């Protein structure tokens, strides 16, 4: 009897007791996200307690079985994965001054409540007070008050905690063997022991800068097309070389621009494809939503949706008095048991994410058979863009038009394209400037690059450098900014949004090239095509199984994180962009600031 | 003359956990197999070297009614020459099973919304079951090289599993009540016939 063996054994056990409380842990969460009283919150916390206390159990049997003398991979991914100590190598006073913060910053950005000035009696909430000025109102003062003030209140709030978070998950990282807290993170990525498809911590920041290199020239169009129309709308404020300020983006923060569609659309007299109202006419509800997308599934050759799955989700608001959390989710409670928990309205925006997140369960079903500790995507940024291109195909107007939602007598001109990609470019290519600027400043915070107090003019440095946005006010070092988002200042590793973005492309131009599709990479439908959902699957059944490299791979023929499908997907708007701009400045100026 | 009580073997209010298949002896009564369907969801009836279609042609020494309950995945491990948890260390069938299989999702009966751990399977085991073996023993599993001494722990694991049958379960993870019909074929009169 070797150690690998043993560990092959104790995992074995693990497998069988796992499931069987991860399976009550899920339906514990289950019944209060569908039910919302005050018992069912009791019943989850102590599940989920059972659950968080078994997991720390089994990884102290673990680490006696040395990763070095096991050999079989996928002995050593579950091992690995088991031997996560985190928080518990802090000593039982650090593991609970971490756990303290971390609960403290949670409740205060979610509390977190900013009152008028005027009106010191009426105060608003980030959703849906705030985020509701940032969206819709196309005032200047009005979202430099929310903008300033969320900042300002709940921001200068989480700054020490923001210190102190640092520190302490630093100590976590070089307790477990990395080098900072980011670096920690990255280890999502890393691959060891596979010639030829490794991956080392580091290579994600070569990767990544490398990449987002090939984004700016689109970006630097895209921003100064927006820049132009937004210096139209907002005359006095905006300059033509200087950065967008922080508070006209959209939202909060600027992490989309989808919000500016409504001041930045090109052929504004083109309407847009909005399928909402042809839903209504022909008497569709979620159970059709859901059943059109199990048809689309089933076209390219994945399974239909488990007879579970139909009889225990949650399709529509429950409504009257029982009430939920109708944030959108899909839920592999393991065992068999897949649902979907979603407040399906007979709209559009429903009926893809409705593909978005059937697209998960399909997913989850397909590593299935993998053992407990490897049912994932293979890194994080698989399972989100695996339902991305869901919504990708089914959006198009060739999937609207084979199910009777558009007419085939509605033609595509090349304006409506253009107002198509543009839309999805103010989504998906604003936030990527975003996206590898802010977890670039949290990574050099962790690696200690960024001194406390040049947090704040770090961070509006980088803003302007890299994202092209400038702040309406300048911030000192009481300011915490970034922990103003939701994923900062709740502890959510935020490159793995980045990494999506470009995989889904990947993915969705290797499907539709199996799938023969000719044309423009933004009008392809996978729907049919039982060869594209063949690729896409044999790296769906493999899960954590195997390096993200090998994974990637298995799809798209490339073992690593390309740009190139993402800017192909977005080229006919880009070159049109570069005509837009023909007499506008392309790029941004550093030190320019609407406060002087 | 009298029938063959496959009421009993079809109908019990419980059957068994696979470790301890239980088998109900046939003899010298009539059998008639058409009876066997209780209108289930998911209804099996895979038979070797005998012929299922007109089953009540055929005499034998004995009918072994080994009757138990597993998972739906582990239903076609049921079968000769398989392999996995039920059939390597629970209930194995030999490689020229002479007999039937028929299995059928009882998750009406057997599952509760808090869990049916009554039914069990072996997890581990020291050697490959031969056919028809049972191993009702609850010795203390060592996998590794120091002696276990009747207690558990490190590498010293207990070797039966529950299941937990909730109602919520998937069709492959649901209670499945599986019957052999194992057909013996000796010298003897044969005294199993009817049809
Ligand atoms: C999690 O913590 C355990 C316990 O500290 C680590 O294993 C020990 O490492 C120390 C290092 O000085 C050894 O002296 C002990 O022999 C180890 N085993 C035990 C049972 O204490 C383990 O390495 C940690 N895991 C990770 C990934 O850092
Ligand atoms: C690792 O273990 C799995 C499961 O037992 C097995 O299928 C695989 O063959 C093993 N690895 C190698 C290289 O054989
Ligand atoms: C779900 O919530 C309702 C509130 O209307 C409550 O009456 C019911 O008991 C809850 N479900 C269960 C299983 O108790
Ligand atoms: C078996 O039991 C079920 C449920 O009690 C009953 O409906 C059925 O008639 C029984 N069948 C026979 C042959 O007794
Ligand atoms: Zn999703």
């Amino acid at each position: 009897s070797t150690i690998e063996e043993q560990a092959k054994t104790f995992l074995d056990k693990f497998n069988h007791e796992a499931e069987d409380l991860f399976y009550q842990s899920s339906l514990a969460s289950w019944n209060y996200n569908t039910n919302i009283t005050e018992e069912n919150v009791q019943n989850m916390n102590n599940a989920g307690d059972k659950w968080s206390a078994f997991l720390k159990e089994q990884s102290t049997l673990a680490q006696m079985y040395p990763l070095q003398e096991i050999q079989n991979l996928t002995v050593k991914l579950q091992l690995q994965a088991l031997q996560q100590n985190g928080s518990s190598v802090l000593s039982e006073d650090k593991s609970k001054r971490l756990n303290t913060i971390l609960n403290t910053m949670s409740t205060i950005y979610s509390t977190g409540k900013v009152c008028n000035p005027d009106n010191p009696q009426e105060c608003l909430l980030l959703e849906p007070g705030l985020n509701e000025i940032m969206a819709n109102s196309l005032d200047y003062n009005e979202r430099l008050w929310a903008w300033e003030s969320w900042r300002s209140e709940v921001g200068k709030q989480l700054r020490p905690l923001y210190e102190e978070y640092v520190v302490l998950k630093n100590e976590m990282a070089r307790a477990n063997h990395y080098e900072d807290y980011g670096d920690y993170w990255r280890g999502d990525y890393e691959v060891n022991g596979v010639d030829g498809y490794d991956y080392s911590r580091g290579q994600l920041i070569e990767d990544v800068e490398h990449t987002f290199e090939e984004i700016k020239p689109l970006y630097e169009h895209l921003h100064a097309y927006v820049r132009a129309k937004l210096m139209n709308a907002y005359p006095s404020y905006i300059s033509p070389i200087g950065c967008l300020p922080a508070h006209l983006l959209g939202d909060m923060w600027g992490r989309f621009w989808t919000n500016l569609y409504s001041l930045t659309v090109p052929f504004g007299q083109k309407p847009n494809i909005d399928v909402t109202d042809a839903m209504v006419d022909q008497a569709w509800d979620a159970q059709r939503i859901f059943k059109e997308a199990e048809k689309f599934f089933v076209s390219v050759g994945l399974p239909n949706m488990t007879q579970g799955f139909w009889e225990n989700s949650m399709l529509t608001d429950p409504g009257n008095v029982q009430k939920a959390v109708c944030h959108p989710t899909a839920w592999d409670l393991g065992k068999g048991d897949f649902r979907i928990l979603m407040c399906t309205k007979v709209t559009m925006d429903d009926f893809l994410t409705a593909h978005h997140e059937m697209g998960h369960i399909q997913y989850d079903m397909a590593y299935a058979a993998q053992p407990f500790l490897l049912r994932n995507g293979a890194n994080e940024g698989f399972h989100e863009a695996v339902g991305e291109i869901m919504s990708l195909s089914a959006a198009t107007p060739k999937h609207l038009k084979s199910i009777g939602l558009l007419s085939p007598d509605f033609q595509e001109d090349n304006e409506t394209e253009i107002n198509f990609l543009l839309k999805q470019a103010l989504t998906i290519v604003g936030t990527l400037p975003f996206t590898y600027m802010l977890e670039k400043w949290r990574w050099m915070v962790f690696k200690g690059e960024i001194p406390k107090d040049q947090w704040m003019k770090k961070w509006w440095e980088m803003k302007r450098e890299i994202v092209g946005v400038v702040e309406p006010v300048p911030h000192d070092e009481t300011y915490c900014d970034p922990a103003s988002l939701f994923h900062v200042s709740n502890d959510y590793s935020f490159i793995r949004y980045y990494t999506r973005t470009l995989y889904q492309f990947q993915f969705q131009e290797a499907l539709c090239q199996a799938a023969k599709h000719e044309g423009p990479l933004h009008k392809c439908d996978i729907s049919n095509s039982t060869e594209a959902g063949q690729k896409l699957f044999n790296m769906l059944r493999l899960g954590k199984s195997e390096p993200w490299t090998l994974a990637l791979e298995n799809v798209v023929g490339a073992k690593n994180m390309n740009v190139r499908p993402l800017l192909n997907y977005f080229e006919p708007l880009f070159t049109w962009l570069k005509d837009q701009n023909k007499n506008s400045f392309v790029g941004w100026s550093t030190d320019w600031s609407p406060y002087a | 003359t009298n029938l063959c009580p496959f009421d009993e073997v079809f109908n019990a209010t419980t059957f068994a956990s696979v470790y301890a298949w239980n088998r109900k002896r046939i003899s010298n009564c009539v059998a008639d197999y058409s009876v066997l369907y209780n209108f289930a969801p998911f209804f099996a009836f895979k038979c070797y070297g005998v012929s299922p279609t007109k089953l009540n042609d055929l005499c034998f020494t004995n009918v072994y009614a080994d009757s138990f309950v597993i998972r739906g995945n582990e239903v076609s491990q049921i079968a000769p020459g398989q392999t996995g948890n039920i059939a390597d260390y629970n209930y194995k069938l030999p490689d020229d099973f002479t007999g039937c299989v028929i299995a059928w999702n009882s998750n009406k009966l057997d599952s509760k919304v808090g869990g049916n751990y009554n039914y069990r399977y072996r997890l581990f085991r020291k050697s490959n079951l031969k056919p028809f073996e049972r191993d009702i023993s609850t010795e203390i599993y060592q996998a590794g090289n120091k002696p276990c001494n009747g207690v558990a722990g490190v590498n010293c694991y207990f070797p039966l599993q529950s299941y937990g049958f909730r109602p919520t379960y998937g069709v492959g993870h649901q209670p499945y009540r599986v019957v052999v019909l194992s057909f013996e074929l000796l010298h003897a009169p044969a005294t199993v016939c009817g049809p």
